[PDB]
RNA sequence: GCGCAAGACGGACCAGAGCGAAAGCAUUUGCCAAGAAUGUUUUCAUUAAUCAAGAACGAAAGUCGGAGGUUCGAAGACGAUCAGAUACCGUCGUAGUUCCGACCAUAAACGAUGCCGACCGGCGAUGCGGCGGCGUUAUUCCCAUGACCCGCCGGGCAGCUUCCGGGAAACCAAAGUCUUUGGGUUCCGGGGGGAGUAUGGUUGCAAAGCUGAAACUUAAAGGAAUUUGGCGAAGGGCACCACC
RNA sequence: CCCAUGAACGAGGAAUUCCCAGUAAGUGCGGGUCAUAAGCUUGCGUUGAUUAAGUCCCUGCCCUUUGUACACACCGCCCGU
RNA sequence: AGGUCUCGUA
């Protein structure tokens, strides 16, 4: 009888500074009837759109959350709340004849950010051995799983999220457990496969502002 | 009732979840962040047949439906997500993702994105059914 | 007929058997 | 008599094994006896594999593969012609089938 | 669809065996006489020899079995 | 799509791989206690193997008293298939499935093979510990250690071949060293039913558990393997009395 | 043999038969049945081309492997009230 | 200087 699509809004969500591209895409929302806000519909979104609409040029198998905080008019803005990996990309990374070393750290940044980030590693063959098994002792493992750990409680509590999502763009802490793990057993890849955020802290609106440019 | 920007500039996207069983196929368009949707179609609306609900023409014409109502309204590109029965009982989508898929890609649109949403559990209760299983 | 249910049946009968014998004797 | 030199399983100082359930059945089977079978798929087969390339918003793009590992009991392996019977020296070849396609 | 394609002219240079549920069908390996790079399985229907000249409507769609 | 609450559970990694007397055992971390093997020019010096009485543990189902009850699901309610279904199937669905106690002590609890000890062929792999040796890697040098490779030693789950040998055969490095019959020691079988029944004892709230016949009846009941028989088994070949 | 009366039949449902080179088919002529005797059968002539050089999908048959409590052999054997 | 680089085919 009546589209309710006439009484319909359309906004732009935006992305933070630390990224490269700014827009994401339009959403539409029912305007204002009443008193219900129009922005009350527009605070929690989250947004599963991959790294290679986000970034110029990186790895294309990875995702992240984005949860939106302030609209300021016909333009929504965003923050960070995730990250995620290509399902298809983790079911191809588990495979036969290796151990999967797996590990959850609760470590908080500077600021009231807690996160539980996870780990993925594999082991492998080497190009001169026969052994089709290649497995690890289990103190091995238990020694590779406290240096990750500790690498990534490291790189956690000493800075603010900020630029460590910025590190988070390449694999750097994955880079630095594959190199910190050469001794016990050499693994080739080491993925952060789930990021989730617990806490924040009270809002706040000065680093929002300063967050998108 | 149109796109808010120009028809020229850029392709506006929206994400499509697909999910198919072995007794149906559903097809559903919604906004990126996922609350708000635009139609939803699906082969039980279209074959008034229980046994043929799920088919390759229901999904084919549930498809076309629904791209058509896209186009009608004004979105262009489309982030597609299959997703099977998941729970416990099987992870294989339905007959119905393949042709609903092809359908609407073949209608017009755009497709980006693929990606496996299934509800593949760590570990599940008990499946339905007795030690001996379903014997017919 | 198996043996499974045949033991089934004896098991029942001597129940009967012990019920009556305790309702009577 | 017996068949097999081993109980038609791999379970030979043990003495138990985690219960699966069957993916074509619901029948509850021990897990090195229920047979095992490791798929790679695409998304699509041949129909609308060109609907997806020619006609996408990116290029150079690789199609998604969906991935899934079966378990079938004995009777439902045979049921959907998995394995099959063979001759009484034909049933020691442990050779895996070939793969050429 | 909106794809509008030329009708291309294939090279049979080889016939495979023939395919079908009664053999009605066999497969061959066409070969395009203006692009001599490119190999691809088509089935057509009837008698052919290994020398004669198709009229492939579409270049791109390699024939597959039964279903 | 976003948050909340409850219970069960530990996929892919997961293997003819590991541990435990057996039943059995899988998310990270912390604590407590125990054990096999390897190494030993340490210690005691026959302290040894199997076992009537007795004793611990013992899958799920089974009962009694509490807490929880997410999911699956005996009994039951309903609908179709069917000639007839209170069966196969589908929707609900109590007791149970979960934990803390108190009980029974049962399986195809199977390697259908008791334990200890000696000997008699070979060949590669795998898991542990020890030992020798080129070479790569934790970037380029020096050593110790991990990872890789080439061997050896001891115990353990297993693999392949054979005129060691054996068996009725299926098959077995043990199911061998057995009429050319004796290494040590426990339980147990005497044609097939009746019958693991009645009875007596005994343990248990109960369900039931251990010990356990006789009277009558039959000349068969059974183990291995071939040729035809049939499959609502698989895989091949042919036919214009089959098809396209 | 001659005259006259002129219905259905306007190319055929489910189903089903035969066949590929001088071929089905169209066409006519002999022998057998015969005192009267070809809508049958068996041969004989004449005109005459396409549909393929394959398959196991259907209808059937035949071998290999596999399982057996069946040997008069599934029309078998066999359990219970 | 020239403009589909060579051999076999799930
Ligand atoms: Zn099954």
């Amino acid at each position: 009888v009546v589209d309710p699509f006439s009484k319909k809004d359309w906004y732009d969500v935006k992305a933070p500074a630390m990224f490269n591209i700014r827009n994401i895409g339009k959403t539409l929302v029912t305007r204002t009837q009443g008193t219900k806000i129009a922005s009350d519909g527009l605070k929690g979104r989250v947004f599963e759109v991959s790294l290679a609409d986000l970034q110029n040029d990186e790895v294309a198998f990875r995702k992240f959350k984005l949860i939106t905080e302030d609209v300021q008019g016909k333009n929504c803005l965003t923050n960070f709340h995730g990250m995620d990996l290509t399902r298809d990309k983790m079911c191809s990374m588990v495979k036969k004849w290796q151990t999967m070393i797996e590990a959850h750290v609760d470590v908080k940044t500077t600021d009231g950010y807690l996160l539980r980030l996870f780990c993925v590693g594999f082991t492998k063959k080497r190009n001169n051995q026969i052994r089709k098994t290649s497995y690890a002792q289990h103190q091995q493992v238990r020694q590779i799983r406290k240096k990750m750990m500790e690498i990534m409680t490291r790189e956690v509590q000493t800075n603010d999220l900020k630029e460590v999502v910025n590190k988070l763009i390449p694999d750097s802490i994955g880079k630095d457990i594959e190199k910190a793990c050469q001794s016990i057993y050499p693994l080739h890849d080491v993925f952060v496969r789930k990021v989730k955020m617990l806490k924040k802290p009270k809002f706040e609106l000065g680093k929002l502002m300063e967050l998108h440019g | 009732s149109l796109g808010p920007q120009v028809a020229e500039g850029e392709n506006v996207f929206g994400v499509c979840h697909i999910f198919a069983s072995f007794n149906d196929t559903f097809v559903h368009v919604t906004d990126l962040s996922g609350k708000e949707t635009i139609c939803r179609v699906t082969g039980g609306m279209k074959v008034k047949a229980d046994r043929d609900e799920s088919s390759p023409y229901a999904a084919m014409l549930a498809a076309q439906d629904v791209a058509q109502r896209c186009k009608e309204l004004g979105i262009t590109a489309l982030h597609i997500k299959l997703r099977a029965t998941g729970g416990n009982r099987t992870k294989t989508p339905g007959p119905g993702a393949q042709s609903a898929l092809r359908a609407l890609a073949r209608s017009g649109m755009k497709i980006g994105r693929i990606e496996d949403v299934t509800p593949i559990p760590s570990d599940s209760t008990r499946r339905k059914g007795g030690r001996r299983g379903r014997r017919l | 007929m198996r043996a499974k249910w045949r033991k089934k049946r004896m098991r029942r009968l001597k129940r009967k058997r012990r019920k009556m014998r305790q309702r009577s004797k | 008599t017996k068949k097999r030199r081993n109980n038609g399983r791999a379970k030979k100082g043990r003495g138990h094994v985690q219960p699966i359930r069957c993916t074509n059945c619901a029948r509850c089977v021990p897990k090195d006896k229920a047979i095992k079978k490791f798929v790679i798929r695409n998304i699509v087969e041949a129909a609308a594999v060109r609907d997806i390339s020619e006609a996408s918003v990116f290029d150079a793009y690789v199609l998604p593969k969906l991935y899934v590992k079966l378990h079938y009991c004995v009777s439902c392996a045979i049921h959907s012609k998995v394995v099959r019977n063979r001759s009484r020296e034909a049933r020691k070849d442990r050779t895996p089938p070939p793969r050429f396609r | 669809t909106s794809r509008v394609q030329p009708i291309k002219l294939a090279r049979v240079t080889k016939v495979l065996g023939r395919t079908g549920s009664q053999g009605q069908c066999t497969q061959v390996r066409v070969e395009f006489m203006d692009d001599t790079s490119r190999s691809i399985i088509r089935n057509v229907k009837g008698p052919v020899r290994e020398g004669d000249v198709l009229t492939l409507l579409e270049s791109e769609r390699e024939a597959r079995r039964l279903r």
